[PDB]
């Protein structure tokens, strides 16, 4: 199960 | 222990549209997961048995992480080519590493999120999971980015429990292969190269997972330095081969023993040609 | 900016024997950048349906991909891998050898 997505760089 | 493990990798290609994104999975040494945004239909993809009987939500919500992600990770790759000020005509590299490893307790031991960029390290999350550290002042003000908005605590948050909880679940539905080990299958060649000089070579073959020892030894204690290692290669079907090779005078060939350790020996095993 | 070459390690799944129907891997590790081009050959005739692993790296941030094909092994035939890499001014072979 992955990770969910963040802020950009 | 055991070990959940992500690898994402995305490509910038100016002229050639939007970079490619590209995602694997892993329990300890099994890929379960792919995705590859270049696919002919971009989804996530099965990879073990035992993530293929999981259902078609499951699916769905992994592939539409991804998704979400490689959009995100083409935002970085624009925004770091401006920190840089690099032209816009060269392709690059953003890479991520983050996972979950349990303990022989079977709990939490430790996790880890790290970013290169063009393969270089470029900023990680520290050991303690709070803090960050930055390779160079690009990645600054990422950090300054990302401290702000409390990224360490989301992904905190997840290295700690979610990835947790998928591991266990994993390693439950895939006992049968996961949670076993396969031991090395070995024999010695001997290879004579002139009148002084003879090679020995130890192989190891189809044993999971992928950490392994080889070591020569002569008269009984290690011999580190003349020894020659391959690096550990997959033979395609999940599990793993490597050999060892060590340069002997000729005619002393009976004074050396190779000793292979492996999780599927109950002891280690000392061969000799 | 890295540039890595890559190395190239050519065996079989299975130890060979002649007659028997095996698999011939092409493992190709240690590289940077990721975009990479790798040939099976077969008696210098590039193989057609050879399959590649999924992209991935390794802890010091350089790609690894194994490619491979099913095949027979005879005594006479020659198998080899065919990679070309920004790091290569010409294409580089490596041959199977049994070993």
């Amino acid at each position: 199960g992955a990770d969910g997505v963040g802020k950009s760089a | 222990s055991h070990s959940m493990r992500y690898f994402y990798t995305a490509v910038s290609r100016p002229g050639r549209g939007e970079p490619r994104f590209i995602a694997v999975g892993y329990v300890d040494d099994t890929q379960f997961v792919q995705f590859d945004s270049d696919a002919a239909s971009p989804r996530g993809e099965p990879r073990a048995p035992w993530v293929e009987q999981e259902g078609p939500e499951y699916w769905d919500r992994e592939t539409q992480k991804y998704k979400r992600q490689a959009q995100t990770d083409r935002v970085s790759l624009r925004n770091l080519r401006g920190y840089y000020n690099q032209s816009e005509a060269g392709s690059h590299t953003l890479q991520r590493m983050y996972g979950c490893d349990l303990g022989p307790d079977g709990r939490l031991l430790r996790g880890y999120n790290q970013f290169a960029y063009d393969g270089k390290d470029y900023i990680a999350l520290n050991e303690d999971l709070r803090s960050w550290t930055a390779a160079d002042k690009a990645a600054q003000i990422t950090q300054r980015k990302w401290e702000a908005a409390r990224e360490a605590e989301q992904r905190r948050a997840y290295l700690e429990g979610t990835c947790v909880e998928w591991l266990r679940r994993y390693l439950e539905n895939g006992k049968k292969t996961l949670q076993r080990a396969e031991h090395p299958k070995t024999h010695v060649t001997h290879h004579p190269v002139s009148d002084h000089e003879a090679t020995l070579r130890c192989w190891a073959l189809g044993f999971y997972p992928a950490e392994i020892t080889l070591t020569w030894q002569r008269d009984g204690e290690d011999q580190t330095q003349d020894t020659e290692l391959v690096e550990t290669r997959p033979a395609g079907d999940g599990t793993f081969q490597k050999w060892a090779a060590v340069v002997v005078p000729s005619g002393e060939e009976q004074r050396y023993t190779c000793h292979v350790q492996h999780e599927g020996l109950p002891e280690p095993l000392t061969l000799r040609w | 900016m890295i540039q890595r070459t890559p190395k190239i390690q050519v065996y079989s799944r299975h130890p060979a024997e002649n007659g028997k129907s095996n698999f011939l891997n092409c493992y190709v590790s240690g590289f940077h950048p990721s975009d990479i081009e790798v040939d099976l050959l077969k008696n210098g005739e590039r193989i057609e349906k050879v399959e590649h692993s999924d992209l991935s790296f390794s802890k010091d941030w350089s790609f690894y991909l194994l490619y491979y094909t099913e095949f027979t092994p005879t005594e006479k035939d020659e198998y080899a891998c065919r990679v070309n890499h920004v790091t290569l001014s010409q294409p580089k072979i490596v041959k199977w050898d049994r070993d």
